[PDB]
DNA sequence: ATCGATGTATATATCTGACACGTGCCTGGAGACTAGGGAGTAATCCCCTTGGCGGTTAAAACGCGGGGGACAGCGCGTACGTGCGTTTAAGCGGTGCTAGAGCTGTCTACGACCAATTGAGCGGCCTCGGCACCGGGATTCTGAT
DNA sequence: ATCAGAATCCCGGTGCCGAGGCCGCTCAATTGGTCGTAGACAGCTCTAGCACCGCTTAAACGCACGTACGCGCTGTCCCCCGCGTTTTAACCGCCAAGGGGATTACTCCCTAGTCTCCAGGCACGTGTCAGATATATACATCGAT
């Protein structure tokens, strides 16, 4: 559900994005 | 003294070389790499900006505000990137909505 | 009535409020548990910025809805 | 049955290639073609609308896409002088066009 | 008079990129009529974002063939691993690139020899 | 009556030999139609997610023409003619 | 006070697109600062130029099928017939185009005694 | 509330068409075509032309410009006729009132 | 020898053009 | 000396086979080191086409990075590290 | 009898973990250098270079036919021929569609 | 002296002429063999404009020197 | 080789709706004027490029010899093309409903633009250490047996 | 496997030049401020998108059969790889000279901005002929006998 630039700034997880290699 | 100046070249390194310690306080950089990422910026830049234009005529806005980028953001990034991406530039906005 | 906040850290912050509440009350509680001044506070609700003399029920904030926290830096 | 007159094997593709590319029209059946998009439309968000024209964009390009991936396709198989496709030419070209890596 | 402090937008952000100067690149970039106020700071930001992004990377992979300074082979050693950034970059080459080392199964050697 | 029958199976095995006639294709292997229809889809998708994008971006619920155009484009596909 | 009469820039070229219209959309298509009052003219023949150079295809391949109304799958079979054309038009795709009638030799069928 | 007029080339198009076939007509779809076609290659056009402003670091897109990128951007030989047609037009547009 | 735009507009050859097809 | 020679033979068979390796080519026939050459020069041709193309725009009688640079970008071939 | 020879293929082998394994540039300096100043020619006489700009050529022009290859390699693979063809560029270019 | 002019249409005129020869008098003999009346008229020499005063030697145009031929449409 | 039926090619007549035209209404271009800053031009500078020269030193070359990979021939096994009867749902046009796009109309917030003050960022600077260089000893395979 | 035997890796010493740091100047950013307009937002209408149905049938499905192609095997012949030695020109270091690109100050041509003026270009309406559709017939060729 994409917004207008709302405070949804949901996860601290890049560490998992970082985990993809 | 200074004759015929080497009117200032610039670039991105410095605050390259900023984040680097925040995500590794102890590497150096080669010039050659930091001349990597130097040109990456804008390589990634322009491709931000045309396509934030290409947004304007089709909404006829005639201006780029924020909303502008993080439509093109979500275009241009793959994958999961671009919703941290989203994320930073949100937080960072917010954080700097209240400024002043 | 219990709610919570969600910072930049995603901290969650228990809350024990009421609707009437004011958010001149609830930052000061922030302020009072966690020592951060309101001057350096706003909290959001719904991306909407939140004056002191509104109150919980104003903005029809439920038990156990969520805001999310902000630290507003005057100076740097 | 005195025998059916049967076209040598392959005879009929060949009559088809000259004819589907005769022709302009779009080979994909219209109406299935949008149901797989209003899927596909629903993951992204639900509750969606369509100019009828804009679906047809895909089905124009959609086939088209798909056309001119065969034809490398063709050449790969050829070139394994396989005059059958196999699925690992896709796999083989796409890779080739990089749409994967 | 007297404007009396300074404040910097990006540090208004508390964000290493220059809020100011990206700010004046789209004034002149012929990319609009306008520049919303807004805009610049987002759009700062995200690559502030992505250059952290990449040279986390990088800096482990410099770690890694234990040179304390970064090298271009690093950022392409690292680029090309993370399976998101390879589809951001594909199109691009990188100066001292090479690429990652590879091999097909079929061109190993045994038949076991 | 229920919902979420098949639609991908929709794109009939001898639908897809039509195009892999003006494909020139003489013979066409069984399975194709498996990988045929993965990619397909797999093009779908990322193609409808731009002009999705674009349509929320320009807060209107209706798909058109013109947002399916700017999604080819900054894919690189750009089409002709259902533009403007 | 007497503009008495009336000119286009258009005419003013002898040339059939309008060169008022196209000079307008540079003012306002953020392509730059200011637009030469000579460029636009320049501009527009180009197109005026191609336009034909392509038409002129169609036609005359329109002729070949003997329909003495243009359709899109000449423009289609046009332009794919042309060596230098299709390199400017490879990347993108006609409505109702289809593609050029194309069979691999390997593939075709035998006697050939 | 219901004009604004949508601008084409269709007229312009429509020209044309008489002075290289005076028989031929053309299908909006046809049309549709065209229309969009020009937009595709004019914007290729500006955005090379306004690239050339940078890395000269000028303020302004004149002929010169165009001209330069039209070399770039068109292939083989159809540059030159286009190069041609272009400044033919220049000169017969130069001298004019 | 590529020019300013200059007045060389040298040939309406550009039906040898078309003959490449 | 004379007048200008062999150049694009001046890419030797052992080295071309270098690229191979790092390309992942096990054993290359003989008639590769031909078609190669011919590539390569047409890759250079265009490419060095433009690079020309912005250096006379430029009014610049010298080539510099930039140029080239400026060359792959609008060809799709964009490179880092020499550009400003 | 006596010499050790390494069994065919076995060299590559090794130079492909090699030539994979560092980053410097395969083709001969000076002589690649001397290609272009014909091809400069061509366009137009009397040219000059920052000597810098031709080693762009190279890092590109090295990187374009090491990406040639890979598809190639596969192409001879795809036909389980471990040698490759000169067709298979005529085929991979092809492909990609720099000639048609 | 012979120098010869270049047209729209590559038509190459012959014209026999002299280095103090005015633009004035040669057009008027394009207008006088051709018809073509000089309102209409203007010749080029490497791009630059034709003034009548102006003879050929003023330009240093030597015999044989080919010229580029305009017609200037006044109207229309 | 002769023979038949199949699909394509083509000829007709036939019916329909899209292009192409004429009419009239309006918006975007033309016309004429000003004021301002871009760019062009000329005048000086010095930096970068070319050039030419000669020393070792690796790389290119060239050949030799034989191994294994390409390629061509053959044969087996089977999958995919073809056809027919059965089955399913696309396409048609026809009717009904309202959601949402597109056009409209007012007020004002947010951006551009100008000026005056302030340090962030660049070039120029030197010293210092991460790392290219290597000669010796540690390992990890390759081919021969 | 089990052998020696290469070639490669990892290691401790040395060494040099580019990193990364500070010196200080300057020009781009920031501040305070005015002005107007792009676009937000609430109101309103009117297109076309969705929905739903049934008469019609062209397309899709499913199965039967066998043909000719995928591929697995073999067998030959030669085109590349390996390796030792013989031949070229790549490279480095060193200085020398002037071309051209970089920077600067000046004037004037050219383009943005602004207003008033009107037909080029648009939508709108309309009438007919190019082309699509249906149906009969002749021409070509493939495969069966």
């Amino acid at each position: 559900l994409t917004k207008a630039a709302d405070i949804s700034l949901d996860n601290l997880v890049e560490g998992k994005r970082k985990r993809r290699s | 003294g200074k004759k015929r100046k080497r009117s200032r070249k610039e670039s991105y390194s410095v605050y390259v070389y900023k984040v680097l310690k925040q995500v590794h306080p102890d590497t150096g950089i080669s010039s050659k790499a930091m001349g990597i990422m130097n040109s990456f910026v804008n390589d990634i830049f322009e491709r931000i900006a045309g396509e934030a234009s290409r947004l304007a005529h089709y909404n006829k806005r005639s201006t780029i505000t924020s909303r502008e980028i993080q439509t093109a953001v979500r275009l241009l990034l793959p994958g999961e990137l671009a919703k941290h991406a989203v994320s930073e530039g949100t937080k960072a906005v917010t954080k700097y909505t209240s400024s002043k | 009535m219990q709610i919570f906040v969600k910072t930049l850290t995603g901290k969650t912050i228990t809350l024990e409020v009421e609707p009437s509440d004011t958010i001149e009350n609830v930052k000061a509680k922030i302020q009072d548990k966690e020592g951060i001044p309101p001057d350096q506070q706003r909290l959001i609700f719904a991306g909407k910025q939140l004056e002191d003399g509104r109150t919980l029920s104003d903005y029809n904030i439920q038990k156990e809805s969520t805001l999310h926290l902000v630290l507003r830096l005057r100076g740097g | 049955v005195k025998k059916p007159h049967r076209y040598r094997p392959g005879t009929v593709a060949l009559r088809e290639i000259r004819r589907y590319q005769k022709s302009t029209e779009l080979l994909i059946r219209k109406l299935p073609f949008q149901r797989l998009v209003r899927e596909i439309a629903q993951d992204f968000k639900t509750d969606l609308r369509f100019q009828s024209s804009a679906v047809m964009a895909l089905q124009e390009a959609s086939e088209a896409y798909l056309v001119g991936l065969f034809e490398d396709t063709n050449l790969c198989a050829i070139h394994a002088k396989r005059v059958t496709i196999m699925p690992k030419d896709i796999q083989l070209a796409r890779r080739i066009r990089g749409e994967r890596a | 008079k007297a404007r009396a402090r300074a404040k910097s937008r990006s540090s208004r952000a508390g964000l290493q990129f220059p809020v100011g100067r990206v700010h004046r690149l789209l004034r002149r970039g012929n990319y609009a009529e306008r520049v919303g106020a807004g805009a610049p700071v987002y759009l700062a930001a995200v690559l502030e974002y992505l250059t952290a992004e990449i040279l986390e990377l990088a800096g482990n992979a410099a770690r890694d063939n234990k040179k304390t300074r970064i090298i271009p082979r690093h950022l392409q050693l690292a680029i090309r691993n993370d399976e998101e950034l390879n589809k951001l970059l594909g199109k691009v080459t990188i100066a001292q690139g090479g690429v990652l080392p590879n091999i097909q199964a079929v061109l190993l050697p045994k038949k076991t020899e | 009556r229920k919902v979420l029958r098949d639609n991908i199976q929709g794109i009939t095995k001898p639908a897809i030999r039509r195009l892999a006639r003006r494909g020139g294709v003489k013979r066409i292997s069984g399975l194709i139609y498996e990988e045929t229809r993965g990619v397909l889809k797999v093009f779908l998708e990322n193609v409808i997610r731009d002009a999705v994008t674009y349509t929320e971006h320009a807060k209107r619920k209706t798909v058109t023409a013109m947002d399916v155009v700017y999604a080819l484009k900054r894919q690189g596909r750009t089409l002709y003619g259902f533009g403007g």
